[PDB]
């Protein structure tokens, strides 16, 4: 009841996915080969959300995995925990984009989207009760930039009243790994701000900078990033999967945090993350974890929460505990900060309680926020995408490939109209 | 065992394939051979003509 | 239960008879004794009840010096005393002479050797027969042995392995006369006639083989080869047999036009096989070559009416089908428009046999294709050129009207060339 | 199920491809005789049993090397009919090649290379090796060129050209036939890597230590460019990148496909090891003005684009704080409207060391191929040196009795102005 479907495309989203289920599966104290092996009843009894039931009493990954070259699929599949994902569900192809968005929304994916598709609708159709669709992809990278949008806007005309969640990790001028970042990025942002019921943008660079500071260790890893990213993930959906004071699924999210309908790209943050050397210093309390998650230097972006007015904020607490003091600290925060907070909308703060707190920890908290701060983003991507285009710099790939320079400056428009009424609301007053 | 016994059998078959290639070693040798002795019959019908 | 009798006629007939005789010995484990060196031998033998074993072959010449060169050598035990016709005078490459002077004289012992190797057999397939064109006695000896059993027997199939003058090379000076009065006279007479000259076979192992300087036992092994391959479905089990029976329900639209051309793969040097995967797709991508077909022609000047081709050893049907696709699928080779499909497939379980001191090594795939086309108007028309060219002034008609022949027949050999061209061309115009 | 091409056509082309073969049969274990006592599958088939064929084509019209080839220790290795051999040397003449004597083994090269793409079904593109100053090569790669491009198409090409010295030549008539050659492959070419022999002196004394060089070590410097390129299709990487991602990131405009490689580090074992060949010395070394492997000053013009691949156990972290610096770093500066010019790509094997040989082994190398506005400094001699022979008509003679025009010289001198004309309007600023 109530479930959600995984989909997963590109090299980016695929390694995500890999170390998110491994990360689901110790939660729920599945081994890996889909057997149960749990020592609370309630692990099993909303573990229907993210596996089906196999004949045995075997648990498989409703997860779909599709690429436009197989390696990293063919890599992932001899990891831990590879062999719950279904074979059928892999999907690949045999030319591969090379970072163009042209050849990965254009000519390739629109004829390889059919199978996937096909798996989509199958899948979805099995559910008992159709929730939401939660995709997770980076914008840096052309091909997938390319198809995740593309199979949200054909998942979006077939199921308009499901809810959908994007996890797009935008590339950072900082950490850059391909050139031809601002063009991907500018047109996958044209289409996702179009469809996504819901966006949460993550940075790399933000990620290395907690890495470094927050956990004070040598030699970070994608695999820190992805447990850290994963575990954000889990604790979004938390209290949708075990019991809580306060339910509250993603849809209730939606519905007290975005204010207006085109504003729907959000920041995450996760608590408590704690050095080894500190882990025994910490007196784990909720005061001093909600005023850790609160801390500018506590979020997975670039954009300085101080620099601009929280249009609405949401905490989801998990563990067992009581309600007071969260609320009484919520009001204390509200009350301290008010300068930050944009004031027509009175009591901005959601709350809400999981009671099973996460394994391997008694506390923790996720944070979401809408706030008036991530227009610099944009405004970066902006600038060097305009900078790259206005001496139409690598513009041959995709003149060549059916598309035009029309789209492009479209696109353009569009993102920064979009800045524009984005920093309206910021500076209006009642 | 469906994977060993097709691996077994192309490596079996891989061996016997390393076979209509040293055959012609040889007999190409003997060819390149067999034309040096035709160029030899010459020289010596040249030398007895003369 | 099923025999097949083998005629050898000619010095190139005797040559090549010998050179598949020994791959059939050596393919059966018949030793050159004949005995046994330690049950599907009664296709090609036959069982004298106790020890050796009879080939089911004749061997007719009128010039004694090769028959004694078979009967002293190595397999004087084998064959037949009295079976190996051998005459006193030679035609001397005179058709008239052997058709009218002195080869009736010798058809009535070869008749009577032919009824009594037929009466031995109760499920008699057919008969091939293997002449030189080029020879007069060869020739006139095939002709009158084709005018003979045709109304002896009927129906009973009957297949020619002529080998045809090459378009440039040639040995003597007078073959052409002969060459079109056989083919006149074996026209409305032989079922099934595949050609097989002598430069197509010399470029092949040139090429191919890389044989600079060949003989004729290359080329009398590489028949050899052919007529194997072609005669194994007989006498080894297969997933699709073919019998000699179902060859002109596939190859031969209409009667008058009975001649094809055959081709072999993987027909290459023992050097560059092993370091090969030797796949279905290759070996049938040299097979359909035009290159490497075994005839004088090019396929590509005409439009392809039929193939039957087989395979033998560890090939798929899959992978055979999947290679038929692709020939279809390729541009440069093209069929008649009545003829949608016109591949027949053979499939056989026994690999060639490899003969020691020879060219050709042991291979696990193999193919023989066998095609009938529309492109072989070329020979005929050249070979009608070559014959006018001497008809004109007369020349050498003399030496034929001396020895029984009337003028004009000449005449009429040549207006059933043109009538038989004239067929082709008809046959070859789309609807 | 990726596959790639070579061809080999000149003296030089030859030696080199037989040092690249001597480098990557070491690398994947292949035996001398080829008997091995799947990543092969990039560049080499399975022939069935034992050796491995490699996908490589040798040309030549003088038989002396082919022989020399065919006779050493390699003879069981390399196909007999892909090592084609003519019986008559153009003996420096590019229209010998071009229009006499390379027309009657074209059509065995394509039936050759048209037999071996079959095999292939995931062909990534063609490499090609030729020397630029040689006649019979110029003339046989630029008739292959063309052919392959209407046989193929959008088939990938890269050329690894050698070109000459500014001041150091060993004939006297290979500008006329450098500048011809140019002009067949600027628009037949997608990428062409300029390889002069001068840098390669300069690096083999100055680091290699070596007084006396001779072709071997330049061939095998060149093998391990190669190998470097190539090591991201067959071995695997935190960040993969294939052949078809190069041009996006590498080449603005069709026009400008001329770039230039460098590798790090280059030192001898005997005092390799006195420091530890860190990634921001060994980054810093690739980028200095002096360890280039093309004679060209990057001091006198702009920076377009680097894509630089790292091989052994490098942390991207280290990448980003390395190109961080060399970003901060005054004395290098990019073009206006590139805002991110560097390209990363990571592969975890480390190179392979050739017994007997000058380059000790690394556990840390760097090869970067960087395009620039620099490099018209080399059009610009040839162009002036072949003027200097073309103003008195000197040597004309020898190419008109070969069945070239008059006027085949005159479109090729304007191509290259307009090509000069192109690069100075490319640099200059919005
Ligand atoms: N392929 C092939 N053809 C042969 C061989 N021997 C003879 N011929 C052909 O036969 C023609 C001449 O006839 P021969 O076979 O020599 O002798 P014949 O057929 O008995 O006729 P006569 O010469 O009159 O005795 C030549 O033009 C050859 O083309 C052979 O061993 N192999
Ligand atoms: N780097 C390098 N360049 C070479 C080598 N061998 C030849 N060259 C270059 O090739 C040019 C001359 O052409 P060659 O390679 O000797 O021979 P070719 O290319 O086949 O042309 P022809 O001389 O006409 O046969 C010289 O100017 C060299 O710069 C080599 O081993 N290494
Ligand atoms: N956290 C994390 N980020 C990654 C990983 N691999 C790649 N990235 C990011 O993804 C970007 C490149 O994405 P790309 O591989 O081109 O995506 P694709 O084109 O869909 O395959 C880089 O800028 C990296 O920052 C990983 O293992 N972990
Ligand atoms: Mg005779
Ligand atoms: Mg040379």
């Amino acid at each position: 009841m109530r479930e959600i479907v995984h989909i997963q495309g590109g090299q980016c989203g695929n390694q995500i996915g890999a170390k998110f289920w491994e990360v689901i599966s110790d939660e729920h104290g599945i081994d890996p080969t889909g057997t149960y092996h749990g020592d609370s009843d309630l692990q099993l009894e909303r573990i229907n959300v993210y596996y089906n039931e196999a004949t045995g009493g075997r648990y498989v990954p409703r997860a779909i995995l599709m690429d436009l070259e197989p390696g990293t699929m063919d890599s992932v599949r001899a990891g831990p925990f590879g062999q719950l994902f279904r074979p059928d569900n892999f999907v690949f192809g045999q030319t591969g984009a090379g970072n163009n968005w042209a050849k990965g929304h254009y000519t390739e994916g629109a004829e390889l989207i059919d199978s996937v598709l096909d798996v989509v609708r199958k899948e979805a159709e099995g559910c008992d009760c159709l929730q939401g669709f939660q995709i997770t992809h980076s914008l840096g990278g052309g091909t997938g930039s390319g198809m995740g949008t593309l199979l949200i806007s054909k998942v979006r005309e077939e199921y308009p009243d499901r809810i959908m969640e994007t996890f797009s990790v935008v590339p950072s001028p900082k950490v850059s790994d391909t050139v031809v970042e601002p063009y991907n990025a500018t047109l996958s942002v044209h289409q996702l701000v179009e469809n996504a019921d819901e966006c949460m943008v993550i940075d790399n660079e933000a990620l290395y900078d907690i890495c470094f500071r927050t956990l004070k260790l040598t030699t970070p890893t994608y695999g820190d990033l992805n447990h850290l990213v994963s575990a954000a993930m889990s604790g979004v959906t938390c209290c949708l999967r075990f019991p809580g004071q306060l339910n509250s699924d993603l849809r209730k999210l939606a519905v007290n945090l975005i204010p207006f309908p085109r504003l729907h790209f959000f920041m995450i943050g996760f608590a408590p993350l704690t050095s080894r050397g500190s882990q025994q210093y910490r007196a784990l309390t909720v005061p001093e974890l909600t005023q850790q998650m609160f801390d500018a230097k506590n979020m997975m972006c670039a954009a300085d929460p101080r620099h601009g007015r929280y249009l609405t904020a949401s905490a989801l607490f998990r563990g067992r505990m009581s309600t007071k003091e969260v609320d009484e600290q919520m009001l204390n925060v509200q009350n301290k900060n008010s300068s930050y907070f944009v004031e027509w909308i009175p009591n901005n703060i959601k709350s809400s309680i999981c009671d099973i707190p996460p394994k391997g920890l008694k506390m923790a908290v996720t944070f979401v926020g809408n706030s008036t701060a991530i227009q610099e983003m944009f405004k970066r991507v902006a600038e060097q995408f305009t900078a790259m285009f206005r001496r139409k710099a690598f513009l041959h790939w995709y003149t060549g490939e059916g598309m035009d320079e029309m789209e492009f400056t479209e696109a353009e428009s569009n993102m920064n109209d979009l800045v524009s009424e984005y920093q309206q609301y910021q500076d209006a007053t009642a | 065992h469906k994977a060993l016994k097709k691996k077994s059998d192309q490596k079996k078959l891989l061996d016997e394939i390393f076979e209509a290639n040293q055959n012609a070693i040889l007999v190409k040798q003997k060819r390149v051979q067999e034309e040096k002795v035709e160029e030899e019959k010459i020289v010596k019908y040249n030398l007895e003509k003369a | 239960m099923r025999e097949v009798i083998s005629i050898h006629v000619g010095q190139g007939g005797i040559q090549v008879g010998n050179a598949c005789w020994e791959l059939f010995c050596l393919e059966h484990g018949i030793q050159p004794d004949g005995q046994m060196p330690s049950d599907a031998f009664n296709t090609f033998f036959s069982e004298t009840g106790a020890g050796k074993h009879v080939p089911r072959a004749v061997f007719l010449d009128l010039e004694p010096t090769v028959i004694d060169e078979v009967r002293t050598g190595t397999y004087r035990q084998l064959f037949h005393p009295e079976q190996l016709i051998s005459g006193k005078e030679d035609a001397a490459n005179n058709f008239a002479r052997g058709h009218y002077t002195i080869g009736k004289e010798i058809v009535d012992l070869c008749l009577d050797r032919i009824r009594k190797l037929a009466d031995n057999c109760t499920g008699l397939q057919g008969f091939l027969v293997f002449n030189s064109v080029g020879g007069g006695t060869g020739s006139g000896l095939g002709s009158l042995l084709l005018e003979r059993l045709s109304v002896d027997y009927g129906k009973k199939s009957k297949l020619g392995f002529t080998i045809y003058p090459s378009p440039q090379v040639s040995t003597a000076v007078v073959e052409p006369y002969n060459s079109i009065l056989s083919t006149h006279s074996l026209l409305e007479h032989t079922d099934v006639a595949v050609m097989l000259d002598n430069e197509a076979i010399y470029d092949i192992c040139r090429r191919n083989l890389d044989i600079e300087r060949p003989t004729y036992t290359n080329l009398n092994r590489l028949i050899a080869q052919v007529i194997s391959s072609l005669t194994a479905s007989l006498r080894f089990d297969g997933a699709l047999n073919v019998d000699i029976t179902e060859f002109q329900t596939n190859l031969v639209p209409y009667p008058r036009i009975h001649f094809m051309l055959s081709s072999y793969a993987p027909i290459i040097s023992a050097e560059k096989a092993y370091h090969e995967q030797l796949s279905v797709a290759e070996i049938t991508n040299s097979a359909f070559e035009p290159a490497n077909m075994m005839a004088k022609c090019d396929p590509r000047h005409g439009k392809y009416m039929a193939c039957s081709m087989m395979y033998r050893g560890d090939v798929v049907p899959k992978d055979v089908n999947a290679s038929i696709a692709t020939i279809k699928t390729k541009r440069t080779i093209q069929f008649v428009d009545w003829c949608p499909t016109g591949f027949k497939v053979g499939i056989n379980y026994q690999p060639p046999t490899v003969v020691p001191g020879g060219d050709l090594a042991k291979v696990m795939r193999a193919v023989c294709m066998i095609s009938n086309s529309t492109a072989i108007a070329e020979v005929f028309s050249r070979l009608d050129h070559k014959f006018d060219l001497m008809y004109a002034k007369r020349a050498f008609v003399h030496w034929y009207v001396g020895e029984g022949m009337e003028e004009g027949e000449f005449s009429e050999a040549r207006e059933d060339l043109a009538a038989l061209e004239k067929d082709y061309e008809e046959v070859g115009i789309e609807t």
